[PDB]
RNA sequence: AUGAUGUCAUACUUAUCCUGUCCCUUUUUUUUCC
């Protein structure tokens, strides 16, 4: 019974759905709970094949590295006719780049993620590291406060949110620094 | 069609030709010759003598091991000369 | 051997003649053609020729594209790569797709070419691998799990772990899918992780997995830990989990409580 | 080379005959009503220029004005 | 160290022809030497005693002056008390004496 | 893969999983002179008969399968 | 056990009541030797054997018997090759007693055409029209008759196989094809057939027809059968018309749904096996490379006893074709299932008494697994011999000859080892080495002569010794296979490191020269190469000067391939024994003789540049 | 060789190439397509 | 809101391919004469 496979684990909240149909959950039980292991990814029971590009599509290309950054190559990649180009074999013309031996000799020395409690899985991007307590910066200006965002002065009154019932925001049961008044 | 024949690898040394001189055998790559082939003399015998490992022409060389192979110690398993079926 | 008795106009002309010599249907052709750029890609110094290899419009598939991508890993070793990279990681940038992919075989040839010297530009490839292996399409995740198996392959010992756990979170999903480059790309992919990270903690990705319901992630997670079991199968002792005992059967192996 | 030439060429004759049609964050067409990939935006464009991408608009049309 | 891969346990005959390596279990292989036109030691290619499912306590040379070589090899079959669900083939089992032969002529190692 | 011993499948039973990995441990035992040594400290007896009461438990350990 | 031996009897009786076929019971008792052994694995076997149904009762029937003793102390297939073998009898003695065309009866009427045909008589007029007319053949033709044709005006039905495509039918392959030309479509087992002339698709199309075919028919193998496909294909792949590529590509096929059908072939392996054994004798390579590969697929695919019990009726079979084909087939399925598993069918079949061809067939078998194992041999090689020894002594000859070339085979895979293995079998064939005229000698001189790098240098010195007496003698027999033998023989024998230069200087080299070397061997391919080995190792012995200095003058003679031979075996010497040894004059004759060769080239080869 | 069946995608190609370019320029339309040639996209058009 | 069935179609992958290769098919009623 899935019921009573419950009572016989310490974390019991591992036991799933489909996991009262495992050939071994006796085990199962114990093993998904092991300490440090890490969940199933859980892309399978959806059918849609891992990925779509609803939100890839919203994307940016690629973002460099600030340490390439401050480099320069940027802005010397970037427009020409075909004769241009038999021309450009025809003339050529060397050194375009020209770039400066000891500036890619310093960077990658000079100057130059995640733990292992964590694992990707489809559509997480932002949401879990917006939350009661964990605002944007510009909304902070349309809000325009300067360094609790002060509706949380009416969750004073009000009282604590039904929606996220655990919730603790500064000041009030939660004894705050920089943007994020609550936790 | 074309598989391992994975027999006890000996102390007889191997021999690409031509073709497949430079190739390391699993890895299919040129980089870092490092290690030496070992094949069986049931692999490799007779006709066989100096024969390619792959085509089956006369070897001009002998094949070396990359490090990628080196490290993930496939080397060590059975003669990697191969066996059409 | 000589390469000064000729001035350096005809030979980058010599280049430009050089880029559709890759049309040959023979492979020991491409390959003394390769050789050649590297040498005076050598004779010129890199920026020009790298940039040169980039001009590629990749038209054709293989037969070949990722030759260019040979002779842009091979100009990276005969130079110092540690000028070359910022350009190729810049010119991951551009929209088209398949070029995309090109400079991520680059990055693989690249660290199978340096070996060693990528205990620093790991950090540099790390951000990029996490942009392409989030896939937009499986070639992405395919090439890049590759460069994740040569980099994990060369690194080993140096204690840049780390970075190479990172990646193997965005690596993990992956290893779900019935295309044979793909699915084959991961293997390689786990293993050269296997090696570089040791094998606890690939084997604390693969517990929970092996007796999972489905008959899918048994298949799969099975493998994986067949292909962490044979290799290191010495090592792998201590970190077996405590498993209790249940009635017909001990399962609590004592010798290791054992205390002085 | 000349095939380079073609892809240009077959790309822009897609954009002038062109709301749908867009280039993901890759290289590939895609119609963002069907959500379908498309290897060439001519190809696709036919697909585009299909009479079932034709009836997926009209259906999300009558889906929205409800 | 391995449950399958040799090295475990060693022995060599009394004339050092052939030396004999082992693992615990499954893998039993043979190196011949001989001097080579010198007088200076080759090694030969392998050989293979394999047997399915069988652990080796202990293997010991044999003395069989100018033979066809003999080893001692201490075994027993675990896949009996794996078949066996009552139990009685945890007792009732006991550890087979086996003595291989190389062969020189015929190359190879039989039971 | 077969014919290497441990290798595992996806109807692998746990009583088969865990006497693997319970011999394994035994010849890492046999294995490592030093804890050997260690157990032999331990529980006192000669390095001979620890290693002899490990090759009697190589086939049993858990007992009887199911 | 001696009640094994009575009890042979026994078995005998019981078996051949179930007449006379040795080879099934020296199966059964072939399992004796292992006594106390023996299990349940003799009724699997067996069960293929005999019926399956007595299977059960006669295995059962052997165990019972054979516990109590101890304590105290297809059947239609071989009958239809009897009935084969009496009607050749019959006829062959009819004629002794007095084709194709031979009359038919309407059974064996019915045999031949498929389903759904009728058979008519219009009148019974016509039909006596039909009787009289070969009377009327004669009579007729001998009468007025002729044709014309009138000047006035003039619908037009055909059928090419259209759907959307079908790509082209040649004009034969109608017959096969004609089915899919009937327009007839959309109404079970008749459905798949007709669905099945994706067929056609493959033999003739496109080449993406051709693969997107194959695979479509690789993952519908499990849906349609065996059955239907064989049924369908065996008739192309017989088909006399048959290309090279579609050949292959057929082979091909059966190949991708052979990987999968597994129990489901039990049936057809035989029907297989007919059209496949051609494949390994051919004259392409690769053809034969993949008939083993498809056969080795077969017999693995299938099971052991499957094919045992399968290809025995082959093995009396009156043409030798099948015969030899089909030990050839029992050498690549022993390379499959294992030499000791098959070893007691094959002992059993040597030691069979009723007649030679079946020794003949199953001695040809330990040859071909011979060369096909090669050096994998090595383990049951003692076994392997103690079989085939009783053969070399037997009235027939055949038998003896095929035998001591079987042993050759074997030594020559047992490249030094196993000598005492071979050992009993030397004394007779030492002496068979006098009495001898004929191809029989020369063969028991290629057994010999791979035997003696094998023997002791103080036995095979004078073994060695005694060789050499008749080696001289036969260099001059006009037989090519002769030639062959002693050619190779004279490498092995004269290339012992115990045997003395002067003495071949003198005794052999003159000989050697003279009959050897001439312009009938080097037209030749293997006579060519064997040559050139055999002269590399003499001038490996008596020296460099000599051999040259012999054949130098041969560079300028007229035709081609003769100086293109000297001109490799000089490469050949002088790569390994060094020009060191060589004077000054015959020095100056080389260079000449290099240049003059070089200077006259009809084709492009590398023998002369290399050279 | 270059022959063969009519392809969606060529023929909306054809479409909008004619479109752009004109009636009377059949080398210029056939440029973009491959496999066919002019005689083809202009017959083909008509 | 991506299931199944279709011989529509296009992209793409594998430093795969394109030059290697002929060597034991030699099978027959034993039959080379100072
Ligand atoms: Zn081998
Ligand atoms: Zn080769
Ligand atoms: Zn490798
Ligand atoms: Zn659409």
């Amino acid at each position: 019974t899935v019921a009573e496979l419950k009572q016989l684990v310490a974390r019991p909240d591992v036991v799933e759905m489909h996991d009262v149909t495992a050939q071994d959950p006796k085990l199962l039980v114990h093993l998904k709970a092991t300490r440090n292991s890490v969940p199933v990814p859980r892309h399978w029971c959806f059918k849609r094949k891992y990925l779509q590009g609803k939100r890839g599509i919203e994307k940016p290309p690629f973002e460099l590295p600030d340490f390439i950054k401050r480099t320069g190559i940027q802005e010397m990649r970037e427009q020409k006719t075909m004769k241009s180009k038999m021309r450009e074999k025809v003339r050529p013309k060397m050194g375009k780049i020209d770039i400066d031996y000891q500036k890619l000799h310093d960077a990658f020395f000079k100057w130059q993620l995640t733990i292992h409690g964590d694992l990707y899985y489809e559509g997480k991007e932002f949401e879990t590291r917006k939350k009661p307590g964990d605002l944007s910066d510009e909304l902070r200006i349309s809000l325009g406060m300067p360094v609790p965002p002060p509706w949380l002065i009416a969750m004073q009154r009000y009282g604590p949110p039904p929606s996220y019932p655990n919730l603790k925001i500064p000041g009030l049961n939660s004894p705050l620094y920089g943007d994020v008044f609550g936790t | 069609d074309l598989i391992f024949c994975r027999k006890q690898a000996g102390v007889a040394i191997g021999r690409l030709c031509e073709k497949c001189d430079g190739k390391c055998v699993i890895c299919d790559s040129y980089v870092r010759p490092c290690t030496l082939v070992r094949i069986c003399d049931e692999c490799n015998y007779g006709s066989y003598q100096g024969r390619c490992v792959i085509c089956g022409g006369p070897g001009v060389s002998d094949a070396y091991y990359c490090k990628e192979c080196t490290i993930q110690e496939k080397d060590r398993d059975g003669c990697p000369k191969i066996v059409n079926l | 051997r000589g390469a000064e008795y000729v001035s350096a106009r005809e030979w980058m002309r010599i280049c430009f003649e050089l880029l559709e010599l890759l049309k040959a249907h023979k492979k020991a052709i491409r390959r003394a053609t390769v050789n050649t750029f590297g040498y005076i890609a050598k004779a010129i110094g890199p920026h020009d020729v790298l940039a040169t290899l980039l001009n590629n419009l990749k038209v054709q598939e293989r037969q070949n594209r990722v030759c260019t991508t040979v002779a842009i890993a091979i100009v990276a070793e005969t130079c110092s790569p540690f000028t070359v990279l910022p350009a190729l990681m810049n010119e991951y940038r551009v929209p088209e797709l398949n070029v995309q992919n090109g400079v991520l075989k680059s990055l693989s040839f690249l660290f199978e070419y340096i070996g060693e010297m990528g205990k620093d530009y790991i950090y540099a490839v790390t951000p990029l691998l996490e942009d392409a292996l989030m896939d937009r399409d499986l070639v992405h995740r395919q090439t890049a799990s590759a460069v994740v198996q040569h980099m994990s392959l060369g690194v080993y010992g140096f204690g840049c772990e780390d970075s190479l756990n990172h990646l193997l979170n965005y690596v993990w999903p992956n290893v779900f899918e019935t295309s044979p480059h793909v699915i084959q790309a991961v293997m390689g992919a786990l293993e050269g992780l296997r090696v570089a990270i040791g094998p606890c903690r690939m084997l604390q990705y693969c517990l929970q997995g092996l007796f999972h319901p489905a008959r899918k992630v048994r298949d799969v997670y099975w493998k994986i830990y067949n292909s962490i079991y044979i290799g290191s199968q010495d090592a792998l002792i201590a970190h077996y989990p405590r498993i209790y005992n249940d009635d017909k059967n001990t399962y609590i192996r004592y010798e290791l409580d054992y205390i002085l | 080379s000349s095939s380079e030439s073609n892809r240009d060429r077959r790309e822009r004759l897609r954009q002038l005959a062109l709301p749908y049609f867009m280039k993901n964050h890759l290289g590939s067409y895609e119609c963002k009503l069907c959500l379908t990939l498309h290897n060439n935006e001519g190809s696709y464009l036919a697909h585009t220029q299909g009479k079932k991408h034709q009836t997926n608009l009209a259906r999300r049309a009558a889906k929205e004005a409800k | 160290c391995r449950r399958i891969v040799p090295g475990q346990f060693l022995a060599v005959d009394p004339k050092g022809r052939a030396v004999m390596i082992s693992a615990i279990e499954k893998q039993k292989l043979v190196y011949i030497l001989n001097r080579d036109a010198a007088a200076r030691l080759t090694i030969s290619s392998p050989l293979e005693a394999h047997k399915a499912n069988t652990l080796v306590y202990h293997v010991v040379g044999v003395d069989v002056g100018f033979e066809n070589p003999m080893f001692a090899c201490l075994e027993m079959d675990y896949e009996e008390a794996d078949n066996d669900p009552t139990g009685e083939a945890a007792a009732n089992t006991q550890q087979t004496l086996t003595f291989y032969e190389l062969d020189l002529g015929l190359n190879h190692v039989v039971r | 893969q077969s014919k290497y011993i441990g290798t595992g499948h996806a109807d692998t039973t746990k009583w088969e999983w865990l006497v693997n990995q319970h011999r394994d441990s035994y010849c890492s035992y046999m294995g490592h002179f030093d804890l050997l040594n260690y157990f032999a400290i331990a529980e006192n007896e000669s390095k001979a008969r620890v290693r002899f009461n490990l090759m009697e438990k190589m086939l049993q350990p858990c007992g009887p399968p199911a | 056990a001696e009640k094994a031996k009575a009890g042979e009897l026994k078995v005998v009786n019981g078996a051949a009541a179930s007449d006379q076929t040795p080879g099934a019971t020296p199966k059964k008792l072939s399992s004796w030797d292992q006594a106390e052994t023996p299990g349940h694995t003799p009724s699997l076997r067996w069960d293929e054997t005999p019926g399956r149904a007595k299977g059960s009762e006669t295995p059962g029937a052997t165990p019972g018997s054979k516990i109590w003793d101890p304590t105290p102390s297809a059947e239609t297939p071989r009958t239809d090759r009897g009935g084969d073998s009496i009607g050749e009898t019959p006829t062959p003695g009819a004629s002794k007693r007095k084709e194709r065309n031979r009359p038919l009866s309407d059974e064996e009427l019915d045999a031949m055409f498929p389903e759904g045909y009728k058979v008519l008589p219009p009148p019974a007029g016509y039909v006596p029209i039909r009787t009289p007319a070969r009377k009327l053949t004669a009579t007729p033709t001998p009468l007025g008759g002729m044709t014309g044709f009138h000047m006035q005006t003039e619908m037009k039905s055909v059928n090419d196989q259209p759907s959307g495509n079908l790509p082209f039918l040649k004009p034969d392959d109608i017959q096969y094809f004609d089915k899919l030309l009937v327009d007839v479509d959309e109404s079970e087992e008749q459905k798949e057939r007709k669905i099945m002339k994706l067929l056609l698709k493959i033999k003739n199309g496109t080449p993406p027809m051709r693969k997107a075919a194959l695979r479509q028919i690789t993952d519908k193998a499990r849906e349609f059968g065996a059955g239907p496909l064989f049924n369908q294909i065996l008739p192309l792949l017989m088909s006399p018309t048959l290309e090279d590529q579609e050949r292959h590509l057929l082979v091909k096929v059966i190949d991708r749904i052979l990987y999968k059908l597994d129990d489901l072939v039990r049936p057809y392996v035989h029907k297989i096996l007919v059209v496949i054994e051609p494949l390994l004798i051919d004259e392409d390579y690769y053809a034969r490379v993949e008939g083993r590969e498809i056969i080795s697929n077969l017999a693995k695919a299938a099971g052991l006893a499957t094919m045992i019990s399968t290809m025995r009726p082959d093995i009396d079979n009156m043409d030798e074709y099948v015969r030899n084909t089909t030990a050839r087939a029992f050498a690549v399925v022993a390379s499959a299932l294992g030499i000791p598993s098959l070893l007691p069918f094959l002992k059993a079949v040597c030691k069979s008494k009723k007649s030679w061809q079946a020794r003949h067939t199953g001695i040809k078998i330990v040859q071909q697994i011979a060369i096909l194992m090669g050096c994998a041999i090595l383990p049951h090689l003692r076994s392997l011999v103690e079989i085939i020894e009783h053969g070399l002594v037997d009235e027939q000859q055949k038998v003896r000859t095929i035998s001591a070339l079987a042993i050759a085979a074997l030594a020559e895979a047992a490249t030094p080892y196993g000598i005492e293995s071979f050992d009993s079998v030397l004394k007779p064939l030492w002496k068979g080495i006098r009495q001898h005229r004929g191809k029989g000698l020369a063969a028991f001189l290629k057994a010999i002569g791979y035997l003696i790098p094998l023997m002791d240098a103080e036995y095979a010195n004078y073994y060695t010794r005694e060789v050499m007496l008749i080696l001289i003698r036969e260099f001059q027999s006009p037989d090519e296979e002769m030639k062959k033998i002693v050619l190779k023989v004279v490498k092995q024998c004269c290339g012992t490191d115990g045997v003395e230069a002067n003495y071949i200087k003198t005794e052999i080299l003159p000989p050697f020269f003279k009959h050897f070397w001439q312009h009938r061997m080097a037209l030749d391919r293997r006579n060519y190469r064997q040559l050139v080995d055999t002269t590399v190792e003499l001038a490996n012995k008596v020296g460099a000067a000599e051999i040259i200095s012999r054949i130098v003058d041969d560079l300028k003679d007229e035709a081609e391939q003769y100086r293109k031979m000297v001109m490799e075996t000089i490469e050949k010497i002088m790569g390994n024994l060094g020009a060191a040894d060589i004077d000054h004059k015959l020095e100056e004759q080389l260079i000449d003789g290099i240049l003059y060769a070089f200077q006259e080239q009809t084709t492009e080869d590398s023998v002369m540049l290399n050279g | 060789i270059k022959g063969g069946v009519w392809r969606n995608t060529e023929d909306e190609i054809l479409k909008a190439a004619v479109m752009k370019y004109g009636k009377n320029q059949w080398s210029r339309i056939a440029s973009l397509l491959h496999r066919k040639s002019a005689k083809q996209c202009k017959a083909r058009w008509y």
